[PDB]
């Protein structure tokens, strides 16, 4: 179904980082950092670091981006913190946004 | 309630977003913010027939030509728009918008919509228009573009004044159920 790489935004480090993400039923999983698991003199790296429960979120698209990405959407909690995602290409933002928006309506 | 999906396409700055936002929030946006894509909702009655209206705002810029058709699957009814005060956008309906729309959705009702109805008889607009040896589009002209494209209906309206706005959506839904 819906799966693919996304940038995720770290409030603390003020950086974006790449994660393989996926959706099943109504839970979004994101992997560990891809660049950092790949620099690892080790191999480690989990596909599923963790899991968001889309049922407890609403998708919001940033009108004009955020933090120097153009295509960003945000999972704003209904109950938890926001999770901010981003794509390289608007056609990804669109697909991602709709998957989750169909799930949250 | 019955879900009805409605997509709004048409040239840059013809006033697609204002139409949606003014109809859904009776507030006119003064913005001006070029659109990538956007989603909106309305729950309406029509004709006794409760409906759930999904509204898809598309980008006018051709740069987003690859994005735009992503909105088209499952569409029930299209709003093809041009500004009554901008014969370029009127021509582009026959050139781009109706061909694009039909390339993807060979069968779904279309509703031709002339926008900025309030500038039709505007002194300051007809001035600048007529300085390009141009003229506002007229009711009979719009009516004729509708015929060529076999649109279910032609409607003119102003989002700013709201003349004829409700009516655009109220025949968009009727074109469906
Ligand atoms: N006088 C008048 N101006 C309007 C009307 N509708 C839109 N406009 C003006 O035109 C400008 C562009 O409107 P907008 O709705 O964003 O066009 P658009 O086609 O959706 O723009 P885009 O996102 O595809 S690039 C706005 O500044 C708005 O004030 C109208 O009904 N009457
Ligand atoms: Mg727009």
């Amino acid at each position: 179904k819906q799966q693919g790489e996304l940038y995720m935004w770290d409030s603390i480090d003020q950086k974006w980082t790449r994660h393989f993400c996926a959706i099943a039923d109504a839970k979004l999983s994101f992997s560990d950092d891809i660049e950092q698991t790949m620099e690892e003199d080790n191999p480690l790296g989990s596909l599923c670091r963790g899991i968001l429960d889309l049922n407890t979120y609403n998708v919001v698209k940033a009108p004009q981006g955020k933090n120097q990405k153009s295509f960003v959407f945000i999972l704003e909690p209904k109950q938890d913190p926001p999770v901010e995602f981003a794509t390289d290409k608007v056609e990804e933002l669109f697909e991602w946004f709709q998957s989750i928006r169909e799930i949250t309506w | 309630s019955q879900a009805i999906k409605c997509v709004v396409v048409g040239d840059v700055a013809v006033g697609k977003t204002c139409l949606l936002i003014s109809y859904t929030t009776n507030a006119f946006p003064g913005e001006y913010i070029p659109t990538v894509f956007d989603n909106y909702s309305a729950n309406v009655m029509v004709d006794s027939k409760p409906v759930n209206l999904g509204l898809w705002d598309t980008a006018g810029q051709e740069d987003y030509d690859r994005l735009r058709p992503l909105s088209y699957p499952q569409t029930d009814v299209f709003l093809i728009c041009f500004s009554l005060v901008s014969p370029a956008s009127y021509e582009n309906v026959r050139a781009k918008w109706f061909p694009e729309v039909r390339h993807h959705c060979p069968s779904t009702p279309i509703i031709l919509v002339g926008t900025k109805l309030d500038l039709r008889d505007d002194k300051d607009t007809i001035e600048k228009l007529k300085e390009k040896k141009l003229a506002p589009i007229t009711y009979p002209q719009g009516l004729a573009l509708a015929k060529e494209i076999d649109s279910v209906k032609y409607l003119e309206c102003s989002a700013l004044t709201q003349r004829g706005l409700k009516t655009v959506f109220d025949e968009a839904i009727r074109a469906v159920l």
